[PDB]
């Protein structure tokens, strides 16, 4: 549908999306690399 | 239907009203006999009532609950205190009267009734009315105050 | 015609063109104002009729076992009551040719397939007797009366060929199908207090009234 | 016996005399409205009773239950004092 | 009376927002449209005129309020099934902390996961739901996830219905303003029948069950409540009454039942909580009542009352012709409905929350005291904020429906003519309660400051007794035997009688003397009342004009001024009032709650030992310390708060961290306050010059908040972070002792 698809497309929507993946991809890169202080290679 | 409250004189463009408490036979009679309201009197008479009565009232709550209410000294430090009140009171009356009237003109006091009959005007406002007024303030006001300092303390009534 | 309880509010809109129709509306749900949802008065008059339909099936169906097993017709095992034949396992259960969960779906499979027809018939009239369902259509067309579609099928031996004589089986049908609902009310709730077949309680009854009655029930 | 007890007849005449009350015109009804004076006024219900009076189902209902109640508050307030 | 499908259910209205509005609609030319999409997004009044529509749309949110009711309940139970330890608690409730949240480790932050007994590492929970749950008889958790399944389909049944009776079937308006049959419906089915089906619940499952759980019983070998109803040899062997059926009942002889069906007042001791028998009872009288109460109202069949005839029977002669035009005043507007019943509420609220803790309705509930505090002061919240609600509304249709040509009553007109006098009068009893509660204060300072103790009012130099609420207590104390003959003990235990219960080693309840700390504490409440209603009223009755603005009902009800003119016209709206009022609400609910904590720490809670003696976690303070500010900043704030503050490096360091955010986030509030328009719409030109100079400035104009946006935005932060900072004091002190 495209009324539904130009709804999806409203900043709110695009925004809790965006950051919502942004929060996930974050969580994921500090369980991988927990207590970062200093950049080794 | 029965109807208490009616606009103040029938006057409903008025800013008043008239209520029990305001326009009944007893409060009116009241209020009309208080000395601050006998416009055909000498205004020195009336001061001197009200000087009377508010010394008399103003030595009781100084002697009992000042600082040395509970020492030997109680009764003198109360009327002592309730005299030096008296005389501010006595010096914001003339105070008042200096600044809000001046010699030479005529009462601005109104001078129409409540049924529309024309009386004269009080001389209370009137500079001369007024030093006059303080004046009994200042002499009622001392002589309750000394008449309730012997009372109290010099004559050993049961009181309490 | 006979009226029974009714009221001027109902008067005014239960003319007696519904067979069975009295005048009783109390609470007056059939009121022609503001009709929506399932409050309709057409809907209200097809579900009374399927009501008694099914009802008239179920009160028969639910004592037939009964009577047969004190007569010493059919097998002990079989003349069980309805409550304990398998509707309700925690009261008792009867093992069949399949498991009840089997059954159930079959059951529901082809009970989905009869009423989505009927239910096609009543929203677009007509509609049954155009599409191809292995050649069964032509017997499936209805007749415009959503209740009573009449038709070889429904209909095999003809009967009602007079209106007059149509409309007192219609009125036969409506008064049976209101005992019937009657009567699986009270097969539910007797059921309910006393725990044994209601040919039971019709037997114990007749064996003494004042003995077995609603006194000595409750 | 609990037929012939003091608690069948109280409960039995506090329903009976409601309903007299409220089908002789001594009650309110649907027929009749009290007024601030406490004044029965005539009115139409609209409800068929096959009643010479126009005492209809939903009153006596309504008397039946009035009784009811008061009968069993005079049974247990008898009951508690111990007369009965 | 419904219409067949009025609105097509389409995604078209998505793809279009601000459809609701026809200037909103037009499109942003500036972010100030972005604001206003949703301001005015449930003002149903301003986007239609039509009562039908209103009510139809009125119905429908209700419906997606409950749905979301249902989803939150849903997730209580279900939580309390997974991730608690609500078995090992029930198994020793007086030693294990109730937790029902666990938490993932990712960042550290698996320190929040503390011991709290039964084996179990969580988060503490305060809400009181063990409790509720053990009054009702629950033991597994399997039952916790039947109802969680039932309240999930509840809430899905709730969205369908919303969904339903908006886009196939609305009813019309005269099916909305059938008070009467309303009024009915809503008496003796909705509260009626739900009384009385929690009384047969109560004496069907949670009577046996609390009866075998206080002898002791492991609560895995509780027969299940299904075996009480089919097995009635179990309930006659617990109630022999049980064995007779329901004869005595329909035989009048009611005084059978008395083994389950009591009217003993007080605590249970074993538990510390009210007797569920008296519990049952109350719940079957009150459900009697209230169906009794539901056959008032005139109906179909004649028999009733009319609400407009009785109403227009009431005038006096100094009313005139009374309450006539009532009955259509309320009927056509949705505004004063609101407003009645959003007071209503609060009231209710704030009796619930003093009526819990003195009376506590559930088992090991008086010893939990976190709990209790949590309630009180949750309750005195929810409360104040509906009354303030309450006002707002009644202004909002002071300004709008009001209209004396069609809708004329006489006490609203003689009300709005003699409004200088009633707020006069307010006035003066405002500053005369501030001057002679606050003053009293501000003298027992400077009297201890300068070293005379015995100028004080206190009880060693100057009392004040509050000699009418020990009158009260006294008369409420020797209420049994005398004047309620069928109870054995008083209501409450906090009347003076002097019984004490002690359940687990801790103090549930006993005796609250009062001296004359209490006097000057209800007068700072008595005086912070008067101060929040005098500006209610104030906004209310002002709405439509004054001396000042005669034309104030022109310019809405909520505009920011009328310019500089007059010497200054800023905050004359009666939206404003509201967010003036708001501050004070704050100011009172916060003394309220304080006043709270500190005297049920210093007088009611503590721990007894084997020879009787009481400790309690203060030592009993309040009386001589609470005279004055300087005791309230010291012995109260200042000492209570070294658990919020040494909290870091163990499980409470949440709330040392919440005390902090809270700090910042009231502190960030005072720049919308104190500061205007003008200077941030100047500020942003320059910033918008380098946008434009890099090819970067947006075709949304940047526009600076309004002036009413930045006074709620101000009011809101500012409330945010008071009770944030109040909310993880409270907890973190309450918890570790
Ligand atoms: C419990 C099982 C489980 C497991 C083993 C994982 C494992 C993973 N998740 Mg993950 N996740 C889970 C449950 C789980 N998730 C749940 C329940 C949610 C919520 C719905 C998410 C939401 C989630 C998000 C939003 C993201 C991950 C990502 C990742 C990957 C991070 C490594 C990476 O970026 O390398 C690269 C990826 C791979 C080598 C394989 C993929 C890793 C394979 C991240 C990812 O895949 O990055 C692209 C990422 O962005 N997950
Ligand atoms: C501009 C401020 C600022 C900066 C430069 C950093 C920088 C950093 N933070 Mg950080 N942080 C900040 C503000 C900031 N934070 C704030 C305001 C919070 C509170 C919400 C946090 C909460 C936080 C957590 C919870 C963690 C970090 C961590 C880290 C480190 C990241 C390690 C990695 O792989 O990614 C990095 C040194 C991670 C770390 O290991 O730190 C050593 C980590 O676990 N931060
Ligand atoms: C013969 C008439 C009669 C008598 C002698 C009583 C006597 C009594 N009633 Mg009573 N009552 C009556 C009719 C009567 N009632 C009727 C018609 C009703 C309306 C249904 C009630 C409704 C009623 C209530 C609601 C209550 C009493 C109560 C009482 C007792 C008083 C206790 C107290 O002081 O409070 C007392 C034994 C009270 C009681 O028993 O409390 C212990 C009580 O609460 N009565
Ligand atoms: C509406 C109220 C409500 C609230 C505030 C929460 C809050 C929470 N739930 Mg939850 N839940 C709810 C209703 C609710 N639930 C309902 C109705 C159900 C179904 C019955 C569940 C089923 C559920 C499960 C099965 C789990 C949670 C978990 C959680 C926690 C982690 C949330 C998360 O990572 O989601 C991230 C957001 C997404 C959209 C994904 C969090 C405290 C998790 C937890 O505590 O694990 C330790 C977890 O495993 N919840
Ligand atoms: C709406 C609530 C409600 C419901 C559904 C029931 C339902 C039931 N009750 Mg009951 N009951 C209730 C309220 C209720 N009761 C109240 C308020 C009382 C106190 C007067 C009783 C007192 C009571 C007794 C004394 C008995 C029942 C019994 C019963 C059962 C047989 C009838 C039935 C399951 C009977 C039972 O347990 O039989 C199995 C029985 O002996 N009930
Ligand atoms: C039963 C309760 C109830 C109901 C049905 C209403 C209904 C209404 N109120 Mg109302 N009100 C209530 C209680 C209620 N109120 C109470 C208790 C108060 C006192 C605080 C008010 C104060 C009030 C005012 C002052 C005004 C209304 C207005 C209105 C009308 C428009 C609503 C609107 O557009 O809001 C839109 C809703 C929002 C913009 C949401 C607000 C967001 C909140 C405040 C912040 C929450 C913070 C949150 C925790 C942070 C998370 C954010 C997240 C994104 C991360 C509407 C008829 C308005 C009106 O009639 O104008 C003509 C109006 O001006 N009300
Ligand atoms: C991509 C968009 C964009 C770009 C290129 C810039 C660029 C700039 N901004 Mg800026 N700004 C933006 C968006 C943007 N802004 C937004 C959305 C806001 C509102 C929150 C601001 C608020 C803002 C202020 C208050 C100030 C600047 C300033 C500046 C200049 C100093 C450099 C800097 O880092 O400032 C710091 C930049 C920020 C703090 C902006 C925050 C980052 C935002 C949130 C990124 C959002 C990007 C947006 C979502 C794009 C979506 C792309 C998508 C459609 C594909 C620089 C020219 C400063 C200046 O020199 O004054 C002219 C200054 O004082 N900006
Ligand atoms: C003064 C005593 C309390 C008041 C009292 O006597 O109440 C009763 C008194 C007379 O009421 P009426 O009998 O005229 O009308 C009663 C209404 O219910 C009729 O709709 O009220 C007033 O006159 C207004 C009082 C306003 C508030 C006055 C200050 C308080
Ligand atoms: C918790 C919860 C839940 C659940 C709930 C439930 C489960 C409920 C139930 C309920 C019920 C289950 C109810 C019932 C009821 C009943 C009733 C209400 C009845 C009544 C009756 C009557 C009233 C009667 C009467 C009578 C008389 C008077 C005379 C004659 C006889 C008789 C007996 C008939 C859910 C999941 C939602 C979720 C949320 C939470
Ligand atoms: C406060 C609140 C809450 C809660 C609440 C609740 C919990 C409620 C409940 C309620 C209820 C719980 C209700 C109920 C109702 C009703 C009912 C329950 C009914 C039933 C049934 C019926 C109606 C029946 C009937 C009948 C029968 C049985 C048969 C025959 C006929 C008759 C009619 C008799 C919360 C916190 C959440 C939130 C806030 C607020
Ligand atoms: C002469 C005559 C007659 C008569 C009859 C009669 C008069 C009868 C009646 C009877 C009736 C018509 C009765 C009724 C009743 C009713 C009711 C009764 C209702 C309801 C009630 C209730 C529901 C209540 C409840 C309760 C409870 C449960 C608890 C508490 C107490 C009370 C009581 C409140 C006839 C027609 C044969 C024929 C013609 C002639």
């Amino acid at each position: 549908m495209r009324d539904l698809k130009t709804y999806l497309s409203v900043a709110p929507v695009l925004s809790t999306l965006w950051f919502g993946s942004l929060a996930g991809l974050l969580i994921e890169i500090n369980r991988l690399f927990p207590d970062a202080l200093t950049f080794p290679f | 239907t029965f109807q208490v409250v009616q606009p103040i004189n029938g006057d409903p463009f008025i800013g008043s009203l008239e209520t029990p408490v305001t326009s009944s036979p007893l409060i009116a009679w009241y209020l009309s006999n208080l000395p601050g309201y006998r416009t055909a009197v000498n205004p020195l008479l009336r001061g001197v009532e009200v000087g009377l009565a508010h010394g008399f009232f103003l030595v009781g709550p100084f002697v009992k609950a000042g600082p040395l209410r509970n020492t030997a000294y109680a009764g003198s430090a109360g009327s002592l205190a309730a005299a030096g009140l008296v005389v501010i009171l006595s010096m914001c009356l003339t105070i008042y009267g200096i600044s809000s009237f001046k010699e030479g003109e005529p009462s601005i006091a109104p001078s129409l009734t409540l049924t529309g009959r024309k009386k004269q005007p009080d001389q209370l406002q009137t500079a001369d009315g007024w030093a006059k007024f303080t004046g009994g303030f200042f002499f009622g006001g001392i002589s309750g105050v000394t008449w309730a300092y012997f009372l109290l303390y010099v004559l050993d009534l049961p009181y309490f | 015609r006979p009226l029974w309880f009714a009221s001027s509010q109902s008067l005014s809109y239960l003319d007696g063109s519904l067979p069975g129709d009295y005048g009783f509306d109390p609470l007056g749900l059939s009121d022609p104002e503001g009709t929506g949802g399932f409050i309709e008065p057409r809907w209200l008059a097809y579900g009374e009729i399927i009501n008694g339909r099914f009802a008239m099936l179920g009160a028969a169906g639910a004592i037939a076992p009964e009577i047969l097993g004190k007569a010493g017709l059919i097998p002990a095992e079989t003349a069980l009551p309805w409550f304990q034949t398998g509707v309700i396992p925690p009261a008792g259960t009867y093992t069949y040719w399949a498991d009840n969960y089997t059954l159930f779906v079959l059951e529901m499979a082809l009970m989905g397939f009869a009423e989505h027809r009927r239910l096609q018939d009543w929203y677009n009239p007509g509609s049954m007797g155009k599409q191809y369902f292995l050649g069964l259509e032509k017997g499936l067309a209805g007749s415009g009366n959503p209740a009573y579609p009449g038709g070889p099928f429904f209909n095999p031996l003809g009967f009602g060929k007079d209106e007059k004589s149509l409309k007192e089986l219609k009125l036969k049908e409506v008064k049976n199908g209101r005992l019937a609902m009657l009567a699986i009310l009270g097969y539910f709730i007797q059921g309910l207090v006393t725990g044994v077949g209601p040919y039971q309680n019709l037997l114990d009854h007749l064996a003494d009234p004042v003995n077995n009655n609603v006194l000595t029930s409750l | 016996d609990f037929i012939g007890s003091s608690t069948n007849l109280i409960m039995v005449t506090s329903t009976t005399l409601m309903l007299f009350a409220g089908r002789f015109g001594l009650a309110p009804s649907a027929n009749r409205k009290a007024t601030a004076g406490l004044r029965l006024e005539a009115r139409d219900s609209g409800l068929q009773t096959g009643d010479p009076a126009g005492f209809t189902l939903a009153d006596t209902l309504a008397c039946g239950t009035v009784g009811h109640i008061i009968g069993v508050g005079v049974v247990l307030g008898l009951k508690n004092i111990g007369a009965i | 009376l419904v219409d067949r499908d009025p609105i097509k259910t389409s995604f078209e209205e998505w793809a279009k927002p601000g459809h609701f509005s026809r200037t909103i609609a037009k499109g942003p030319d500036t972010t100030t449209w972005i604001w206003n999409l949703h301001a005015d997004a449930h003002d149903f009044d301003s986007h239609t005129s039509d009562l039908e529509e209103i009510s139809r749309k009125v119905f429908s949110a209700h419906f997606g309020q409950l749905s979301i009711i249902f989803l939150w309940l849903s997730g209580m139970y279900f939580h309390g099934a997974r991730f608690s330890n609500y078995e090992a608690w029930l198994s020793d409730p007086t030693h294990i902390g109730p937790s029902a949240q666990v938490v993932w480790p990712i960042v550290g932050q698996e320190i929040l996961n503390g011991d709290v007994g039964g084996g179990f590492r969580g988060i503490q929970i305060t809400s009181g739901f063990f409790q509720i749950w053990r009054a009702s008889g629950i033991t597994s958790e399997l039952q916790l996830y039947c109802t969680a399944i039932g309240a999930l389909v509840f809430a899905a049944l709730m969205l369908f219905a919303g969904w339903f009776h908006y886009h196939k079937a609305a009813p019309k308006l005269a099916w909305f303003q059938d008070v009467e049959s309303m009024l009915n419906h809503h008496l003796a089915g909705l509260l009626g029948l739900g009384s009385l089906s929690w009384a047969g619940h109560q004496v069907h499952v949670s009577l046996p069950i609390n009866q075998f759980l206080n002898a002791g019983v492991d609560p895995k070998e509780i027969p299940l409540p299904h075996e009480f109803i089919l097995n009635r040899d179990l309930l006659a062997q617990l109630y022999p009454s049980f064995a007779e059926g329901a004869t005595p009942f329909f035989t009048l002889n009611w005084s059978k039942y008395s083994e389950f069906l009591t009217f003993r007042g007080g605590l249970d001791p074993v538990t510390g909580g009210l007797w569920l028998t008296d519990i049952a009872h109350h719940h079957l009288a009150i459900a009697i009542l209230f169906l009794i109460a539901g056959h008032m109202y005139r109906t179909n069949w004649g028999i009733g009352h009319g609400i407009k005839d009785i109403l227009e029977a009431h005038k006096g002669p100094f009313t005139g012709q009374g309450h006539k035009g009532l009955y259509e005043i309320l009927t056509t507007s949705w505004h004063a409905q609101l407003s009645l019943n959003l007071a209503m509420l609060g009231s209710l609220t704030i009796i619930v929350a003093h009526h819990m803790y003195s009376m506590p309705p559930y088992p090991y509930l008086a010893t939990d005291y976190a709990t209790q505090l949590s309630l009180f002061t949750h309750h005195m919240w929810i409360g104040g904020f509906l009354i303030v609600g309450a006002a707002a509304h009644a202004a909002i249709f002071m300004v709008r429906d009001y209209d004396p040509t069609n809708r004329y009553n006489d006490l609203l007109d003689r009300v709005l003519r003699h409004r200088d006098a009633i707020i006069s009068h307010l006035n003066w009893v405002c500053i005369f309660l501030g001057f002679h509660s606050f003053g009293l204060y501000i003298h027992n300072d400077t009297m201890s400051a300068l070293g005379r103790p015995q100028d004080m009012f206190s009880d060693t130099a100057i009392q004040l007794q509050p000699v009418f609420a020990q009158w009260i207590q006294n008369t409420h104390a020797l209420a049994p035997g005398v004047t309620a003959p069928g109870e054995t003990a008083s209501t409450s235990l906090t009347w003076g009688g002097g019984e004490l219960v002690a359940v687990g080693g801790k103090v549930a309840l006993l005796p609250i003397p009062l001296g004359t700390a209490d006097f000057l504490v209800h007068h700072i409440h008595a005086f912070t009342i008067h101060v929040t209603v005098l500006i209610l009223l104030k906004g209310v009755l002002f709405a439509r004009s004054s001396r000042l603005i005669p034309d104030k009902a022109n310019l809405g009800f909520r505009f920011p001024c009328d310019g500089p003119g007059r010497g200054g016209t800023c905050q004359v709206s009666a939206w404003d009032h509201v967010f003036l009022g708001l501050f004070w609400m704050y100011n009172a609910i916060s003394v309220v709650i304080f006043h709270f904590s500190w005297k049920m720490q210093s007088d009611v809670w503590g721990s007894i030992s084997d020879q009787g003696v009481v400790t309690h976690i203060t030592g009993g303070n309040f009386a001589q310390s609470s005279i004055t500010i300087n005791g309230w900043l010291r012995d109260f704030l200042w000492a209570q708060a070294s658990q919020v503050i040494q909290s870091y490096g163990s499980s409470l360091s949440a709330y040392g961290l919440f005390f902090l955010g809270a700090h910042f986030v009231w502190a960030f509030s005072l720049m919308f306050l104190f500061s205007g328009r003008g200077y941030w719409q100047e500020l942003i030109e320059s910033i918008v010059w380098a946008h434009n100079k890099l090819k970067v400035a947006p075709a949304t104009q940047p526009r600076a908040l309004s002036i009413i946006q930045g006074r709620a935005v101000g009011v809101t932060h500012y409330l945010l972070g008071g009770i944030a900072t109040t909310w993880a004091f409270f907890l973190a002190r309450i918890i570790a002792v």
